[PDB]
């Protein structure tokens, strides 16, 4: 259809937690969604010679009652990341807001610095509206997201391994 | 505080 459908199979503490299925707002933020979709299928090659892929990447920062962050496919700690458009790409638009849990939004390091890192909201995050591009939402597997929330801490550090064991487009 | 950044995470 108009909007792409992608998924993450999540492993927590080396144990399958289930699948998260996302609906990408391809009709509102095409460039942003295409980047995420391509990173789920691993169809593009990065600047390091490896194909950009969320498979086996981890959720390095989870803060209960805030959000789950991942996508650092280069360093796995937040300092890295890479998009199919290069180290970073411009903010498409901020039409969609973080008005509810289960939203897929781009993490960044200030204006126009989107790469591969993203976060899934656990509550409404109004203070991020206009600063982070919301490009999708969870349509199935919110229980898995809640399972991940359980692994976070106020510091954000994730004591037990939260990994994406598989991913792709549906 | 509560932000989602890539590299210098602040309060």
């Amino acid at each position: 259809s108009k909007r792409s459908k992608v998924f993450f199979d999540i492993s927590i503490d080396n144990s399958n937690a289930g699948r998260i299925i996302f609906e990408l707002f391809s009709d509102i933020t095409p460039r942003t969604c295409e980047n995420f979709r391509a990173l789920c299928t691993g169809e593009k090659i990065g600047s390091r010679g490896k194909n950009l892929h969320y498979k086996n990447s981890i959720f390095h920062r989870i803060i209960p009652q805030f959000m789950c962050q991942g996508g650092d496919i280069t360093n796995g700690n937040g300092s890295g990341g890479e998009s199919i458009y290069g180290r970073s790409f411009t903010d498409e638009n901020f039409n969609m807001k973080h008005d509810q849990p289960g939203l897929l939004s781009m993490a960044n390091a200030g204006p126009n610095t989107n790469s591969s890192q993203f976060f899934i909201t656990l509550v409404p995050c109004p203070w991020l509206d206009g600063k982070h591009v919301v490009f999708g939402k969870v349509i199935e597997g919110m229980n898995v997201v809640r399972e991940m929330e359980k692994e976070g801490a106020k510091s954000g550090y994730v004591k037990r391994s939260v990994v994406i064991t598989d991913c792709g487009e549906l | 505080x509560l932000l989602v950044t890539a590299g210098l995470v602040l309060a």
